[PDB]
RNA sequence: UCGUCGGUUCAGCGACGAUAAGCCGAGAAGUGCCAAUAAAACGUGGUUUGGUAACGCUCGGUAAGGUAGCGCUGAAACUCCGUGCACAAAGACCGCACGGACGCUUGAGUGUGAACCUGGCGUUUUUCCAUAG
DNA sequence: GGAAAAACGCCAGCAACGC
DNA sequence: GCGTTG
């Protein structure tokens, strides 16, 4: 249940400046998705005011705040997107407390956001060439059949030393892949893959 | 300008200490409660003024939407239920802080490169000008009289008047507080505050004041360079004196504090770890005691010898300034203390570009790599300049425009 | 050696405390642990409630200057002397003003020395451990 | 990795009128 | 002198 990152070199059958620009994009919907997330769970959770309710079939805020935001956060992957309202939610359900009281105001979300993976969307393959491809599921079909990106995307992964014992139990079958995240890094300008990992 | 003077409050007059402080801890909760809901409904109209825009086409009017010009009038209107032990005057100054936080930085929020701001639980109590007033007695005591509660709280209380604290007025204290008495100095919106450590509250007045005009000629520059071997350096174009600050008592504390972290259960968090923040906050005071200090001590060469303007480097872009003597110090904090306190002896400060400044000769201008031969010597090769590395760094800095003209 | 009080911070000095990097309570928001029960989303996923006291679990306690006893007198904390004013236990008193003598700093300021612009919020890296090359 | 700490950074420090 | 709102 432990974490390793891996830094990505490079995408397979693409560039670095159409994956980055995809990466972008893909940021965006998932700030979007996190703000709107808190937003509606502000107001499921009653906590608003006279003048806004002065102007479901849902059984939770998760199931609302999904149907709600996957319309304008088309581009994102669906469990991907579910993923992400996910921890939207549960992290104003973890603060409700302290937000009624007022020991806390809104939670809040940076610019530099990770991009959430279920472990349905991840892949990681070694070939007798000797690279590591990580293959991740990243957009949905509507944006799969406007950046015509045909395949999931594969990108190269630096596995040495420490981690190199990490990712061979991952492709034995002794490890079990859990949500990773796709994070990025500014100062180094650095792509890297946060493979969470199991083992019992 | 405006400063920031503490004093200690010794006791109420009427109520008893232990009256007086369930009085602050509650007014402190409320404090509290109101900075955090005043950002949580602040968030809350940017929200739906967003949305309003997305659903007919121009921003709301507060004025017809809410019932008021601004949201702190709405956010006063909500917390005064559940704030209503605080002086209105003190909620309202209180809220108009939280709101004026949010409406400034909504641009950075927006974008996600500023969190929205939390407040934390030992918050100060903010008192506005009208609810401040001292008297000196016949016998030498000073006598604080604040508003601190509203008319409920006072009949559930049991206060009739303002509450009234006896204060220390000692020192500069003395001096500052005369000048209050006497209307040279004009009281601000001030604090009450605590300090844990001792145990003690503080009045932390805010006045603003005047400050003594002088007679400083702008085209004399003195120069300011954070040298290897000492730790301030400071020289002049004009004349050849020269300043220096080396950290004898700063290498003694350096290892005092490195000697004594060599040694380094059941009950919480704030067990295990409270003699070891003893030890910073103990570094923290000596730093900021040490700034002071050399702050003061700079604008003083520098009101000494006539000049008008002060330059010094630009530490944004360098990531070596552990390479310097002081070695890991609170630079930033030792720059604004220089800054502040120039603007009140009436001098200008311009950081410059650190482009080389300690390769170039300050003689000639001849910049080489290979000029300082061991880090305390400097010698140049196109006239033969012999002189101290740092005093020649801060030679170099106080020539008016040597950042355009290195590069 | 570390700390407490002597107005604030750093240092000194006087007087004290110390196994204080100690000792003890209560409580249950969270991470575990044990029981059941298992939603949203696309077999995967992990839900909801209760208990339990292990916890860098939560909120707190716990040492540290001195002070005159018959409604008056006035004792006691960082120089002395005088004259006033104010003060009977104190988390709260040991102070203040003026005059002088002795110093100190550069005729004034000063009375242990230096200094005395803080508070709030945010950001991002660095520490410190654990870990593996 | 985790979980915090500390250096860097910025700005304020209300006003007017009514009971 | 507090309370409310620009």
């Amino acid at each position: 249940i432990k974490v390793y990152r891996y830094e990505i070199v490079k995408p397979l059958d693409l560039d670095w400046k159409e994956f980055g620009t995809i990466l972008r994009q893909l940021q965006q919907e998932t700030r979007f998705a996190l703000n709107k997330a808190t937003q509606l769970a502000w107001e499921w959770m009653g906590f608003s005011s006279d003048y806004k309710d002065n102007h479901l079939g849902y059984t939770n805020v998760h199931g609302y705040a999904y149907h709600t935001i996957k319309t304008k956060a088309y581009r994102l992957n669906s469990g991907n997107l579910s993923q992400t309202i996910k921890r939207a939610t549960d992290r104003f359900k973890a603060y409700q407390k302290e937000i009624l009281r007022g020991d806390m105001s809104i939670p809040s979300y940076k610019r530099d956001i990770p991009l959430d993976l279920i472990k349905e969307n991840i892949s990681v393959n070694r070939m007798n060439h000797g690279d590591y491809i990580a293959s991740l599921s990243l957009l949905s079909n509507p944006a799969k059949q406007e950046m015509n990106v045909k395949r999931k995307i594969s990108v190269i992964i630096i596995v040495r030393g420490a981690g190199k014992t990490i990712m061979d139990r991952i492709l034995s079958g002794e490890y079990q892949v859990s949500a990773s995240q796709i994070i990025h890094d500014d100062r180094k300008n650095k792509w890297y893959l946060n493979i969470s990992y199991d083992f019992e | 300008m405006i400063k920031v003077y503490r004093y200690e409050i010794v006791k109420p007059l009427d109520l008893d200490w232990k009256e007086f402080g369930t009085i602050l801890r509650q007014l402190q909760q409320e404090t509290r409660f109101a900075l955090n809901k005043a950002t949580q409904l602040a968030w809350e109209w940017m929200g739906f003024s967003s949305d309003y825009k997305d659903n007919h086409g121009e921003y709301p009017k507060s004025k017809d939407i809410l019932g008021y010009t601004n949201v702190h009038g709405y956010a006063y209107h909500t917390i005064k239920t559940k704030a209503y032990r605080l002086n209105s005057g003190n909620l309202s100054q209180t809220i108009k802080r939280a709101t004026d936080r949010f409406k400034a930085y909504q641009k950075e929020i927006l974008r996600g490169d500023m969190s929205i701001p939390s407040y934390k639980r030992d918050i100060p109590l903010d008192l506005i000008k009208e609810n401040i007033s001292v008297n000196r007695m016949n016998h030498g005591d000073y006598i604080a009289s604040l508003s601190l509660l509203s008319n409920p709280a006072k009949q559930e209380m049991n206060v009739k008047r303002k509450i009234s604290v006896i204060i220390i007025v000692r020192g500069a204290g003395k001096t500052i507080m005369d000048r209050i008495l006497s209307g040279e100095y004009q009281v601000s919106a001030s604090q009450i505050i605590h300090d844990d450590r001792k145990n003690k509250w503080y009045l932390n007045i805010s006045y603003d004041f005047e400050p003594q005009t002088r007679v400083l000629d702008l085209n004399k520059i003195m120069g300011i360079a954070l040298g290897v071997a000492v730790a301030v350096y400071m020289a002049f174009q004009h004349t050849p004196a020269r300043y220096k600050l080396e950290g004898g008592e700063i290498e003694n504390f350096r290892r005092q504090v490195e000697s004594r972290r060599i040694s380094m259960g059941g009950h919480g968090r704030d067990k295990r770890i409270k003699p070891i923040e003893q030890l910073r906050d103990k570094i923290a005071n000596f730093r900021d005691t040490t700034n002071h200090r050399y702050s003061r001590y700079i604008v003083d060469m520098a009101i000494k010898e006539g000049c008008g303007t002060i330059q010094m480097e630009d530490l944004t872009n360098i990531r070596d300034i552990g390479s310097r003597f002081l070695q890991n110090w609170t630079y930033y904090d030792l720059q604004q203390k220089i800054i502040y306190k120039a603007e009140e002896a009436g001098i200008k400060v311009i950081k410059i570009d650190p482009q080389y400044t300690s390769q170039r000769c300050s003689e000639c201008g001849n910049i080489d790599s290979g000029n300082r031969i061991g880090q305390a010597i400097f010698k140049c090769r196109a006239c033969g300049y012999e002189a101290n590395a740092d005093y020649n760094a801060a030679r170099n800095i106080a020539i008016p425009n040597i950042d355009k003209i290195i590069a």
